[PDB]
């Protein structure tokens, strides 16, 4: 339904009543929170690790190989 | 059915058995006016805060108008049921036996005259509930998150 | 297959590009690329995160055509006996929920009959099949008016 | 004619924890069925509404909401455990009606004295075409 | 009478329909028109659910028990609620 | 009224839009065709058809609305009227397959086509030559300056004398000839449609075929075929068609589902025929350049 | 002007009275 | 006290025949009155575009 | 499953994959349009089915032709 309502409002020229980042917002916080935890895990909760277990955690830096992105934090 | 904690327990069986729909031994007019009070005062929020006028300074008076109508429509949907499910002189269809086995009176609500009283209670309570929200939320309006 | 043929042959003519039909119309990808995919560029932009146009209503109906059509399959493929067992559980849940065992169906609920589903399933398929094409036919031609 | 039916008494039902497949409001308004059987040994069977309950010694009794259910168990008992059974129909007011053997003998074998309701003495190809019954209350088969 | 169940004269008295009625409609009565000397009979058509399995077990030229679906009642619709 | 003034640059308008869910940029977007608010552009091609058949202002349309509204009221009376006793036909009335085929062939198909010819040469054709003829004055004007004579004498060879010139502007008198019935067959050069004077002739021609085809079957006056007899007589010798068409009279004349089947089959074909002919031979002015229509 | 009255009447009221009228007629019993 | 205050002040709305008439007829009048006398600044359609029209393709046709 | 593998394909092309500048700025395959266009059902038609089927559709005459045929053949 949220997709249908989005589409209807957009079709009627009301892009300020759609569900999007620029309008009524629905932010996934629980995923955004857990992303935060795994980003700072190398600091405290896993002192052995040099870096996080991946690069899609909400922090860090990309890895470039031959002019092609390997990974970067996925928002 | 089965007796699980949810379907039978002192806390559950005291919560349900003491709200207007189940207080089988009081006048159905009041059982309609309580019900309309709780429901009416309830749905004034989402109409006023999420409607198509929430940004405008008429968000207070556009939600209330919205809730007032929805109470009116349900009042019609109430009357259509009462007039099509009961006959003017037919007795009540409610169970007259309690769990212990004591044969109590049939509920007056399950009756053409009773239900038509009940909707009179719901409608008057519904509009009364939905104005009482508007008064509080735009006179005595400090603490709230609106 | 008839109206497709009339539209594309004429839509190339009206632009004075009659070579395009006379070559692409011998292999299927020609019909899929050069008629469907190509001519629907203006229709699907009826409304995007940048703005809307006159063609928005035809863009909306276009999808609305796809939606009813896809609901048609539900009645053609899934046959009755499955849904009938699904209703019976539901008609049990409603009979045990407190505050909701006070409302009783006058006419018992049953799943659609075998023939009815076929008729209903075909009604959706036809409606969705007309509205879809009727939207693409008008928007694509009127978009260029040529 | 020796057909005095069984005249249902009130006996003890089997041990069972109860399930969601029991009667519904249809029982309180239209009708519901009971099926009384006697066992020689306390065993475990499977209920038509799912799950397993244990029959106890001697006269049982058990209520089900349809007729297909009373018989569906009725086949299982007569087949698996070689055991007798009837069933009834109970009305809201309280009048109980004898149903299953209907003569004391299962309908599979022949009793000299039952009726012949519902028979056409002609092959099926000889029915009348639908023009011969139009604008009447008749049908081809009737 | 809810549904109409009709048994013809072709029937050879094999007691395959009666044993296959799940709600006890059909039954067997004496005859004199077969070697088996018995023909089926349908004196309880009310409870007839319409499950054509009663005549998926009649082994004759075309059929000897036939089922015509008419109006539906609360038991001929097999409603449990 | 505006679309007439330039048929190739003014979107025909179907109706107005009042949808209280519309936001502001939609209200702007759907305002077109020289209106003041949102509208819908008409793609049913009514605008051209009413241009051709002579309508010219709004006011012709309003009375056009009222009249049809009255005709609808008349029909509703009839559906009620023929249910009371002393107004319902008996069986033999409906089953009269002969007297019906005379009227339908001669009255329904026949006269109506003759009368439509009358309108084409009393209003339509005069409209396309700048003459505005209406119920007020249609008694003064002459369809042909020597009208109603040349037909009686037998020298019908005058009504095709001096047709519309090649350089014709559809709404005015430039190049406007005076011929009313012609046989030209081409296209009107300006509007890319069939000539008016052909279409008047054609409805006049097939106004005759049906009238003469209408007196075939016998009703009350002792002449004309019996459709039962024709079916019986056509029994091929040699037996290759068995007893042929014997007895098909009653089977058709007693089975409604048979009569409906035939009606649909014939109606199913000509509708495809209508679709195939309209797009090749545009019969309405300025409809071959409105591509969407 | 006139659309603003006739659109709601055929869109909101005339449906409501229609649905509520049929519902009684369908669900009658005599 | 609440019983008596509520019991008399909801009596007119109770007879189901009358309640059904007043709901539709009165409501249908109110829906009519609100839209026919709404501000143009809260209903976009009720106000006009008041902005220039964009021409279509191929001239204006 | 189909929507999952649609979700993965668009999210990675729009937010993760893509070339990388020598300077350091990153340009993803579809220009980062997932966050705005994926919320409308018509969005999944314009910018995913219609715009990312270009390569398969015009894959005639080069080594990717066998996919052009299978695309039709699977329909
Ligand atoms: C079957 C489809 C499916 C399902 C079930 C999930 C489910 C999940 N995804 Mg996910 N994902 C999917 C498809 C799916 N995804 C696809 C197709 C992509 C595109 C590549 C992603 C990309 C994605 C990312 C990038 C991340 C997730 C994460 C998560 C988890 C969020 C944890 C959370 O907030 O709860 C926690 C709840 C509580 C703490 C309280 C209750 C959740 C389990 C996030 C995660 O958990 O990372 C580990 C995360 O970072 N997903
Ligand atoms: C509940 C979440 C969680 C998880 C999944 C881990 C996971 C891990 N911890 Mg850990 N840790 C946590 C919370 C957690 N930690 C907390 C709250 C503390 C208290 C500060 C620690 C303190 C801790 C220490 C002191 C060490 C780990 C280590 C480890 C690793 C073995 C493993 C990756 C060990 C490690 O570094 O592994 C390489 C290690 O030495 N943890
Ligand atoms: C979309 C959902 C939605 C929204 C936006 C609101 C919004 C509101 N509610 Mg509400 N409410 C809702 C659903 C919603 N409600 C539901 C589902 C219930 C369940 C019964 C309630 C029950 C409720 C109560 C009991 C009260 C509110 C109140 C309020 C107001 C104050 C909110 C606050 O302080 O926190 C606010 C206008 C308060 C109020 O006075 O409203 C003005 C108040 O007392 N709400
Ligand atoms: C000139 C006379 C005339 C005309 C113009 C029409 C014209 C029409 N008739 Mg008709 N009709 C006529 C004589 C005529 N009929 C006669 C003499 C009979 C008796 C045999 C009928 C019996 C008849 C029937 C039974 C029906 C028509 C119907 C129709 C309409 C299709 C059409 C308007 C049909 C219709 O639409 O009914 C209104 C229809 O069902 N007519
Ligand atoms: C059913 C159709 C129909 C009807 C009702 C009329 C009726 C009429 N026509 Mg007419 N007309 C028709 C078809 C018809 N016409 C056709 C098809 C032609 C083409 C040949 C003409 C050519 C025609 C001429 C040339 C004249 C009439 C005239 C007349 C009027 C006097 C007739 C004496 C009368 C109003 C005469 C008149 O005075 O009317 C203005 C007249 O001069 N009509
Ligand atoms: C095929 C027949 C036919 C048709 C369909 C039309 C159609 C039309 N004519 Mg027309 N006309 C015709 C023949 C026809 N004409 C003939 C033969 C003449 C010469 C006399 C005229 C002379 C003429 C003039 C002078 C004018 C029109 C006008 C019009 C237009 C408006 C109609 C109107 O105002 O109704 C009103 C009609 C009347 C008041 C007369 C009604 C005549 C009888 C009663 C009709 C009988 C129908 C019948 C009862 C149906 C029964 C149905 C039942 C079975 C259910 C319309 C396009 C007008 C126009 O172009 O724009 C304003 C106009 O001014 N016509
Ligand atoms: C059956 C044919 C038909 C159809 C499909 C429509 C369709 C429409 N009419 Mg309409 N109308 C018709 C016949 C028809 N009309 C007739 C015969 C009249 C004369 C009484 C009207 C008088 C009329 C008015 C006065 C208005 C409409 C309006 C409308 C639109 C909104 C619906 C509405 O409220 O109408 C209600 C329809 C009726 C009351 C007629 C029922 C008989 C809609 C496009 C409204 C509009 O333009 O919206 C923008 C509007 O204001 N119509
Ligand atoms: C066909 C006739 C029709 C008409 C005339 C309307 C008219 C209206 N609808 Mg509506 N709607 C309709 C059909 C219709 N709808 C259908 C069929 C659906 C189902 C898809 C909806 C779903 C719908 C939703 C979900 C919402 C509307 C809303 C609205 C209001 C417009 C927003 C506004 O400015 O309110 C200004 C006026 C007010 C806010 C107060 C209401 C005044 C009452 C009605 C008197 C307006 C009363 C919006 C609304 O107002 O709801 C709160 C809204 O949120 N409608
Ligand atoms: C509608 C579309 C289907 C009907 C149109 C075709 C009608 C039948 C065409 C053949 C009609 C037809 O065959 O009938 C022709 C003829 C039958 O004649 P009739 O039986 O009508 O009467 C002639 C003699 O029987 C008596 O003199 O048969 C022959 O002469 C034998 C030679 C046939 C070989 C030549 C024809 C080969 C083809
Ligand atoms: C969904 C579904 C149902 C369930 C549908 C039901 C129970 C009825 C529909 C539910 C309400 C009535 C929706 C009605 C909404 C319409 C707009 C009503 C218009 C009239 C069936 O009964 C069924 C039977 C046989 C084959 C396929 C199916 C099937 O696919
Ligand atoms: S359809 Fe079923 S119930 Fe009816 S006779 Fe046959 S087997 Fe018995
Ligand atoms: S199955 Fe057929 S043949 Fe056998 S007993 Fe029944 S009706 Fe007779």
């Amino acid at each position: 339904g949220l997709y249908i309502h989005n589409d209807t409002m957009s079709a009627l020229g009301r892009p300020q009543d759609m569900f999007s980042d620029t309008a009524i917002q629905l932010q996934p916080i629980f995923a955004q929170w857990v992303q935060n935890i795994h980003a700072t895990a190398p600091g405290v909760t896993a002192p052995g690790a040099t870096t996080s277990t991946s690069l899609t955690w909400g922090g860090g830096e990309l890895v470039a190989v031959g002019g092609k992105v390997a990974l970067l934090p996925i928002p | 059915s089965l007796e699980t904690p949810v379907t039978s327990s002192p806390l559950v069986a005291w919560y349900l058995s003491n709200l207007p729909a189940y207080r089988t031994a009081v006048s159905p007019l009041l059982r309609g006016i309580e019900v309309g009070l709780a429901h009416g005062y309830l749905l004034v929020g989402p109409f006023a805060l999420t409607g198509p006028l929430r940004n405008t300074p008429v968000h207070g008076q556009a939600g209330t108008l919205g809730a007032i109508g929805l109470v009116s429509i349900l009042s019609v949907c109430l009357t259509m049921y009462g007039v099509a499910s009961f006959n003017e002189g037919e007795p009540s269809t409610a169970p007259v036996l309690t769990l212990t086995g004591r044969k109590k009176e049939a509920d007056k609500l399950q009756t053409a005259e009773g239900w038509s009283q009940f909707t009179g209670g719901f409608f008057f309570g519904g509009v009364s509930g939905a104005v009482w929200a508007y008064f509080l939320l735009y006179v005595l309006d400090l603490p709230y998150f609106f | 297959w008839v109206t497709f043929y009339w539209h594309w042959k004429h839509i190339t003519l009206w632009q004075g590009n009659v070579s395009q039909f006379n070559e692409s119309s011998t292999y299927l990808m020609g019909w899929l690329r050069d008629y469907l995919w190509l001519n629907s560029s203006q229709l699907i932009n009826g409304y995007n995160p940048f703005g809307m146009n006159s063609l928005s209503v035809w863009a909306w109906m276009f999808l609305f055509g796809h939606l009813v059509w896809a609901t048609g399959f539900m009645f053609l493929i899934s046959w009755r006996g499955y849904w009938q067992e699904l209703i019976e559980t539901l008609a049990w849940a409603h009979e045990r929920t407190p505050l909701a065992n006070l409302i009783r169906w006058r006419d018992k609920p049953v799943a659609l009959s075998i023939v009815q589903a076929r008729l209903v399933g075909l009604a959706h398929f036809s409606v969705g099949y007309i509205f879809t094409y009727a939207a693409f036919l008008i928007a694509s031609t009127s978009g260029k008016f040529g | 004619g020796f057909v005095p039916p069984q005249l249902d008494p009130s006996t003890p039902s089997p041990i069972f924890g109860g399930s969601t497949g029991g009667l519904l409001r249809k029982a309180q308004v239209e009708e519901f069925y009971v099926i009384t059987w006697t066992s020689p040994k306390e065993q475990v069977f499977e209920m038509p509404t799912g799950g397993a309950a244990i029959m106890r010694e001697g006269p049982n009794l058990l209520k089900l909401a349809r007729k297909e259910q009373c018989l569906a168990l009725g086949n299982r008992l007569r087949s698996k455990y070689k055991i007798a059974y009837q069933f009834y129909r109970v009305f809201p007011n309280g009048e109980v009606q004898y149903l299953h053997p209907k003569d004391g003998v299962y309908p599979e074998k022949v009793n000299a004295g039952r009726q012949g309701v519902g028979q056409n003495f002609r092959s099926i190809g000889k029915n009348v075409s639908p023009i011969e019954v139009k604008f009447t209350g008749k049908n081809s088969f009737d | 009478m809810s549904h109409s169940v009709k048994i013809y004269d072709t029937c050879i008295g094999c007691t395959q329909c009666v044993r296959a009625c799940p709600t006890d409609v059909l039954e067997m009565i004496p005859w004199d028109g077969c070697k088996a000397k018995q023909i089926a009979s349908a004196p309880r058509t009310e409870d007839c659910v319409g499950c054509k399995r009663c005549e998926s077990a009649c082994p004759t030229d075309f059929l000897s028990v036939r089922v015509y679906l008419g109006p539906e009642t609360t038991r001929s619709m097999a409603l449990s609620y | 009224e505006s679309w007439i003034q330039d048929p190739l640059h003014v979107r025909p308008i179907a109706h107005a839009i009042w949808d209280p869910h519309f936001g502001q940029p939609a209200v702007e977007a759907f305002t077109r065709g020289g209106a003041a608010g949102p509208v819908n552009i008409a793609y049913s091609g009514v605008y051209q058809w009413w241009y051709t058949i002579g309508l010219r202002t709004n006011e012709d349309l309003y009375t056009g609305a009222l009249f049809l509204l009255f005709l609808s009221t008349l029909s509703l009376i009839a559906s009620w009227l023929h249910l009371q006793p002393k107004w319902k036909p008996s069986l033999s009335w409906f089953k009269n397959a002969e007297s019906r085929l005379n009227h339908h062939l001669s009255g329904l198909f026949g006269v109506s086509s003759l009368a439509w010819t009358g309108h084409l040469v009393h209003v339509a054709i005069p409209a396309s030559r700048g003459e505005y003829v209406r119920w007020n004055n249609f008694l003064d004007v002459l369809p042909y300056p020597q009208g109603l004579g040349p037909l009686l004498t037998g020298q019908w060879n005058l009504y095709a004398q001096n047709p519309d010139s090649s350089n014709h502007l559809f709404g005015t008198a430039q190049g406007a000839g005076t011929a009313i019935l012609t046989l030209l067959g081409g296209f009107h050069p300006q509007t890319q449609s069939l000539w008016l004077t052909d279409m008047a002739h054609h409805h006049l021609a097939i106004a005759f075929i049906f009238l003469i085809a209408g007196h075939m079957y016998r009703t009350n006056f002792g002449i004309g075929h019996s459709i039962k007899d024709l079916l019986e007589a056509h029994t091929p010798p040699g037996g290759r068609l068995g007893r042929g068409h014997k007895g098909l009279y009653d089977t058709i004349n007693n089975s409604i589902h048979f009569q409906l089947g035939l009606a649909l089959a014939s109606l199913g074909v000509i509708t495809s025929l209508v679709a195939q002919h309209m797009y090749s031979l545009p019969p309405y002015a300025f409809i071959a350049q409105d591509f969407t229509t | 002007n006139l659309p603003s009255i006739f659109v709601p009447l055929v869109g909101l009221v005339f449906p409501a009275i229609a649905m509520t009228s049929l519902f009684l007629y369908v669900q009658k019993k005599k | 006290l609440q019983s008596k205050f509520f019991n008399t002040f909801a009596a007119p709305f109770t007879k189901r025949g009358l309640l059904l008439k007043f709901l539709l007829i009165g409501g249908g009048s109110l829906v009519a009155y609100v839209s026919a006398s709404a501000s143009p600044d809260l209903l976009p359609i009720k106000k006009g575009p008041q902005l220039p029209p964009t021409p279509g393709p191929r001239g204006k046709i | 499953i189909s929507v999952v593998i649609f979700h993965f394909s668009w999210k990675m092309q729009s937010d993760v994959w893509g070339t990388i500048s020598d300077q350091g700025v990153v340009t993803h395959i579809t220009g980062g349009n997932f966050a705005q266009s994926s919320i409308t059902i018509n969005g999944w038609l314009r910018d995913f089915l219609w715009a990312q089927a270009s390569q398969v559709i015009q894959s005639y005459g080069s080594s990717l032709s066998a996919y052009g045929l299978f695309f039709l053949g699977a329909h």
